[PDB]
């Protein structure tokens, strides 16, 4: 909203200036975006009169003759330009806001212009060049420049929160700074009404969209351009004044957040009906685009007999048709307060954000509508001449606001201050509030305008901000915290730990939206997502993932063409959903692999992505094992189910060839696993002291049987004292059956109190060599070294 | 085809010793609490070890410590603002000393916390250590109180084991502190009090020998006006208790098969 | 004092908006451009494990948590809870559809905002030093009666950066926790206590803090940019 | 005597005071995470060593030493980690070791050392053959440590 200076000065006399300006507001808890100086008037630019407009024969130009001190002529194609009205006058010399060169006597289709009349943009003060400035014609002697009724102005951007409606007014800021101690200038409706019947009714068919509506009476009406005074301060508040009336209902809207619209009479009929439109109705706003109604949407129509036609918009924008235009001499004035719900809905409908849209749609002075009423009709009065009734068309009974607990204690409490009670009253009384009773708990009832103060703390707040948030001391609670609060934050602990640990067995981390291409499913080959998104940032973001290893997929393309990557080991953990939301751990393996950077041989590929989850399981002191098992993702050949601790809880592999094709990719390792791992609870055991019994055997088994089993297996006969058991060499050849292979197993006996006779450690080798055979399997070596 | 469930390259996979993972859990449950984590020199000088928090020469108190004392010229024992500082020089018995470097370093209010490497001559069973680690703590500024020392291990209990843990508070003496005190947490678990450490009310005279040092050394006093509550515990203690390690000699044993067992602990 | 807890990603317009005092087709609702979902066979659990029903949504930040935990547990306590937020908007060098949040939940007797103001001191000492300075006004949030916005002074860069916002949590969570307790089974927990939240950006202080110029280069994944960070431990 | 917790802003020189001791023990964690195997050995020396391990002699001895073992406090990190691969491998038949310990060194002044040693066959597939070790493979770790830690690492003859 924007906030011009010295208008705001009308109602706070003693502001210190723009600067302080924004320094209260800030402390009341309206933020500044900007501020700006914004009416730049050169001294060529004065005042003049236009005693005549003449065309000239042939073209779509009017020779102007100027009454500017002295006769002047300027030639002009602005269709509002006319006898009679006052304008800015730029002589020859001067220099305009934005314009390259200078403003200088000019000749055109035949006539000397002697400067140039100019449009709101060419002076710099609006964005409107599609016509004059229309002054009064009595605005200023002829010839003073314009700078002396038009002074500079310094406008704040101000921001106002939802809560604060009443802050859509000028006047509503301004009781704000007046809480804060400034003096409070409210404007006086002067008004001389006159018994007389108004000529028209009031019919409010849907008090539900409009709970309290309002119709003011104004004839007489002398429709002209608005003084200067109310031109600049409609300008600096980003508004385009349009005449008398039309200028008077934005500047109170601006001025109370009480938006107001004046119907011409001539097409309201007998009365006018606040109601639903009906639907298909058509209506022509006052944007000059045709619309077609809504039956949601609520209207101001009027009526003819048996005629019924919309006038307005209602809340949001008033009708071409019954616009507020020079010949118009009555008008009903409408001012109310709409369901903000149904302004909303409507707003939205037709796309629509109006100055009368947002005000109604934050809330109005639920009891403000009368008051309003006296403000507008008394300026029309003033400024048009206006004759207006004593009476008011009235629908609608809004109940006054009830009063609220107050404790003076609680606030100091809550706040953790030590406001004197009388303070606090002070301050609730200066914003408008009742404050009722002596006792410890008071009955504050906040002013209609209010509609944020329903509750006790909402008081407080007021004390707060009044008072200033820096009064505030700053404190460090104490306490003993319950007892269920107890390392609730172990799970959180545990996963921070396991990355910490991945960065520092070495894959590197990366973080990828949580959104999937629903394409992928197909290119990655993997059930549907089962959640979607019904408003995507785009069509390659419409799903949520149900796998985290894709998006590391893309993420090795992206980065192998915009650097060119030798290699990479990344990983990431992130939330993925499918049935239910958990979470995920994956790495990526890429790259030639680890070894010499000046020599040849390396370690790589599958292995070597299976090497660091070993190691990175053995760290976390887990079992960890990958048995082969099918994915559509990965590799047929390289592809493995993982196990920790006796549990599936995800996969190893390589990424299928296919897919790597499609991808354009070369050969990919990678894994996901599903968190939180398992807990291995420590058990510690205590290492025997005597010596360790070595020996090894070989073992011969068919090509395809996984190491698996029979590492299986022969762990499971080795015996109650079995210590150690590693595989150093894997055979595969002419010594023995053609499509078989030779298992070198390290083994290690060792008991924990004594030490083992070497027939034990026989009747040991014995069990893997009874439950070898059974299995189908021999064994070549069978003593150590 | 591949034999996915081949063993994969023999990364090494390492791990953390049993008391740094017993310290660091102490250094996050009192983190937890406002305390931060500063270290001393393992070699002390018999002023701050033993002089300046109270405890002088020929004296039964200070046969509470079997000291290992040094010899050797050439050494250069930094004392609390790098100053080159003097004394019969000695390896530290306690982490003590800490509380008065700290505080001729720094103003009150604040909270600390020192772990480190202690020692003491004494021989070495399944239960007692010449070498061994302690956590101290202190908190210092106006109007700290016992209540807020017993507030302390209370919390200490809790976090270590559980909600069904007390603490016990008996009195016991110690030069540097005036109520003295020797407090134990039951182990539900082990349905059993241990004995965590001593602790006490900053004694009068240390608060004095450390604005002392810090007069004869340019600085302004800064403890006149303040109390505070330290606190001392034996870490491998702890850590036998809570991770099962029967023989407290396996800590410095240097034995694989012993610390591996503790990689799980992350 | 604080111990932390995450949430999930998806919620239900119950826990993100509902339970927060935010109703729905209110101006205070636009202060969150929400990513609506749908979808059948995805169970949404509660506080409790319950399973829970409502629209899905993608969490426009981490406020939500607030309310599960509450039901949840027992004051007083201290929480902060860290998360991904999602919120539908255009990406430029500064602005983020996805980003993280960290949210502070302080609850118990006497709870003040003094102890608010606290809290975000020590922030602020801890993040730029002892040069550092908070700064505290009045700004809107249907969660909390006094209602707070803070900033930073950052010395080195001679400028104030909004942090977050904050305030008293407001009355009715307390009575929408309590509520949603009482069809739980369990005893009301929060009539007789106060508490304040806060919720910062986490992006933003990254920037600053490590001298990143777009925000984009977060969720970028260009190793080029990622492995800058290795140093910081 | 009631329970409580005190409170309060503490004073402004006690900020961050905890860096040290944070840095430390994050280059622990990494190291236990790049691979490592953290060790503890006592801070006492054999006078002997400085001989048997040639290097200057201990300038700090102790008055009071609990066998003559012990008698001095050590200057090195390695001695000990070297005379505990020995005991290890006596022990048990380690095949490999990759260890590192952080601890107090004396001389001249007290200052804080980190050590590694590697010993044994080396990285490789435990079912083949080739394998990568000895000196280049403690380069490595070292290279991905200090890569870890965002720091310059490099090694001069
Ligand atoms: N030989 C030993 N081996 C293992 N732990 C030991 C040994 N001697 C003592 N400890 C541990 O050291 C802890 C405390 O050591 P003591 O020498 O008893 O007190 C002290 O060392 C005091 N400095 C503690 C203190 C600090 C602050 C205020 C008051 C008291 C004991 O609780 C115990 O668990
Ligand atoms: N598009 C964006 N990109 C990066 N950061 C953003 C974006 N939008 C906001 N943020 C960050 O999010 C922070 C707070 O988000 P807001 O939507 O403004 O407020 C909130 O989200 C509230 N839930 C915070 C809160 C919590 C508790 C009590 C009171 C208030 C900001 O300070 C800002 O740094
Ligand atoms: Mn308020």
């Amino acid at each position: 909203m924007r906030v011009p200076f010295s208008w705001l000065k009308a109602y706070v006399p003693e502001l210190e200036s723009p600067e302080v300006l924004e320094e209260r507001l800030a402390g009341l808890g309206f933020e500044t975006d900007r501020i700006e100086r914004v009416f730049p008037i050169p001294r060529g630019v004065v005042f003049a009169r236009v005693l005549e407009a003449h065309p000239i024969p042939g073209t779509r130009l009017k020779r102007l003759v100027l009454d500017a001190g002295r006769t002047v002529e300027v030639v002009s194609g602005a269709e509002n330009a006319r006898k009679g009205i006052g304008v800015a006058l730029a002589l020859p010399g001067t220099e305009l806001p934005g314009l390259g060169q200078k403003v200088g006597e000019r000749v055109i289709q035949g006539v000397r212009s002697f400067g140039m009349a100019l449009s709101p943009r060419e002076l710099g003060v609006g964005e409107y060049g599609g016509g004059l400035l229309e002054f009064p014609e009595d605005a200023l002697p002829p010839g003073t420049p314009l700078s002396e009724a038009w002074p500079e102005e310094v406008v704040l951007d101000l921001e106002v929160t939802p809560n604060r409606p009443d802050a859509l007014g000028l006047l509503g800021l301004a009781r704000d700074l007046h809480a804060l101690g400034y003096a409070l200038v409210e404007p006086e409706a002067a008004l001389k009404a006159e018994a007389l019947p108004l000529p028209f009714a009031l019919k409010v068919e849907d008090p539900e969209g409009a709970p309290h509506f309002t119709l003011g009476y104004a004839f007489g009406l002398r429709v002209a351009p608005s003084p200067l005074w109310m031109q600049r301060a409609l300008f600096a508040a980003g508004m385009r004044p349009i005449n008398n009336v039309v200028d008077v209902t934005n500047y109170v809207m601006l001025e109370r957040a009480q938006p107001m619209h004046a119907f011409d009479l001539r097409f309201v009929g007998e009365g006018i009906a606040v109601r639903r439109a009906r639907e298909g109705e058509r209506l022509k706003t006052l944007d000059g685009v045709e619309r077609t109604l809504h039956p949601e949407d609520l209207v101001i129509a009027g009526w003819r007999g048996e005629e019924s036609f919309p006038l307005g918009l209602a809340g949001v924008m008033g009708g071409a048709e019954s616009e507020v235009r020079e010949d118009t001499e009555a008008i009903a004035l409408e001012v109310a307060c709409f369901d903000p719900v149904s302004i909303r809905k409507t707003a939205r409908r037709h796309g629509l954000r109006t100055e009368a849209s947002h005000r109604f749609e934050r809330g109005v002075d639920p009891l403000g509508q009368v008051p309003a009423q006296r403000r507008a009709l008394s300026l029309l009065q003033a400024l048009a001449g206006a004759r207006v009734a004593e009476a008011l068309l009235e629908a609608g009974s809004p109940k006054p606001p009830e009063a609220i607990p107050f404790r003076p204690e609680y606030a100091n409490r809550l706040l953790g201050t030590s406001y004197p009670e009388a303070e606090q009253i002070a301050i609730l009384k200066r914003l408008g509030c009742r404050v009722e009773g002596e006792g410890p708990t008071y009955r504050v009832t906040p002013p209609s305008h209010r509609l944020d103060l329903r509750l006790e703390e909402d008081l407080v707040e007021e004390v707060a901000r009044i008072q200033g948030y820096e009064t505030i001391p700053l404190a460090l609670p104490a306490f003993f915290p319950a007892p269920d609060n107890r390392g609730v934050e172990a799970p959180y602990r545990k996963e921070q730990r396991l990355r910490e640990v991945l960065s520092g067995l070495g894959f590197q981390e990366v973080y990828t939206y949580s959104f999937m291409d629903p394409e992928d499913a197909r290119r990655f080959r993997l059930d549907p997502p089962r959640l979607l998104l019904l408003n995507p940032l785009a069509p390659e973001k419409a799903a949520l993932r149900t796998h985290l290893f894709p998006g590391l997929v893309r993420v090795l393309k992206e980065n192998l063409d915009l650097d060119r990557p030798e290699r990479a080991l990344l990983f990431e953990v992130g939330r993925v959903f499918r049935e239910r939301e958990e979470t995920h751990l994956a790495g990526l393996l890429f790259g030639e692999g680890v070894g010499l950077p000046w020599a040849k041989e390396r370690l790589s590929g599958y292995f070597l992505l299976k090497g660091y989850l070993e190691a990175l399981f053995a760290r976390l002191g887990l079992a960890f094992r990958v048995e082969a098992q099918a994915f559509p993702f990965l590799h047929p050949g390289v592809s493995g189910r993982v196990l920790v601790e006796g549990e599936e809880v995800g996969f190893l592999g390589a990424l299928h060839p296919e897919i790597a094709q499609e991808l354009e990719l070369p050969p990919v390792h990678l894994f996901e696993l599903r968190l939180p791992l398992p807990d291995k609870p420590l058990a510690f055991q205590d290492p025997s002291r005597h010596p360790a019994a070595f020996r090894d055997l070989a073992v011969v088994v068919p090509a395809p049987t996984p190491y698996g089993e029979v590492e299986a297996l022969v762990r499971e006969a080795a015996g109650p004292y079995l210590e150690s058991l590693a595989l150093f060499d894997l055979y595969q050849g002419p010594p023995l059956p053609e499509g078989h292979k030779s298992l070198a197993f390290h083994l290690r006996f060792r008991h924990p109190k004594r030490t083992l006779r070497d027939e034990e450690v026989e009747e040991a080798v014995s069990r893997v060599a009874e439950a070898l055979r059974a299995r189908g399997f021999g064994l070549r070596g069978l003593d150590t070294p | 085809r591949v034999d996915v469930s081949l063993p994969g390259a023999s990364l090494f996979s390492g791990g953390l010793h049993p008391i740094t993972l017993m310290e660091r859990e102490l250094v996050e449950i009192f983190r937890a609490l406002g305390y931060q984590a500063v270290e001393g020199p393992e070699v002390e000088s018999e002023f701050f070890n033993f002089d300046a928090l109270n405890i002088p020469e020929h004296h039964p108190a200070r046969d509470m410590w079997d000291t290992f004392w040094l010899t050797g010229e050439g050494f250069r024992l930094e004392g609390p603002l790098g100053e080159e500082v003097e004394g019969r020089l000695l390896l530290r018995t306690h982490t003590s000393p800490m509380q008065v470097r700290y505080m001729v370093a720094h103003t009150p209010p604040f909270r600390i916390v020192v772990p480190g490497r202690v020692f003491r001559f004494e021989q070495t069973d399944a239960t007692h250590e010449a070498v061994f680690h302690q956590l101290e703590g202190l908190v210092v500024g106006e109007g700290i109180a016992m209540a807020h020392l017993k507030g302390a291990i209370y919390e200490l209990a809790q976090a270590l084991f559980g909600p069904d843990s007390k603490v016990r508070f008996q009195p016991v003496y110690f030069p540097f502190v005036e109520p003295g005190a020797q407090f134990a947490v039951w182990w539900p678990e082990g349905g059993k009090w241990l004995e965590l450490g001593g602790a006490g009310m900053v004694h009068p005279k240390v608060f004095q020998a450390v604005d002392a040092y810090r007069e004869r050394l340019g600085l302004p006093p800064a403890y006149r006006g303040v109390t505070g509550f330290a606190f001392g515990l034996g870490v491998e203690r702890l850590a036998m208790l809570r991770y099962g390690i029967p023989d407290i000699r396996y800590f410095f044993g240097g034995r694989l098969k012993f610390l591996e067992q503790f990689k799980g602990v992350l």
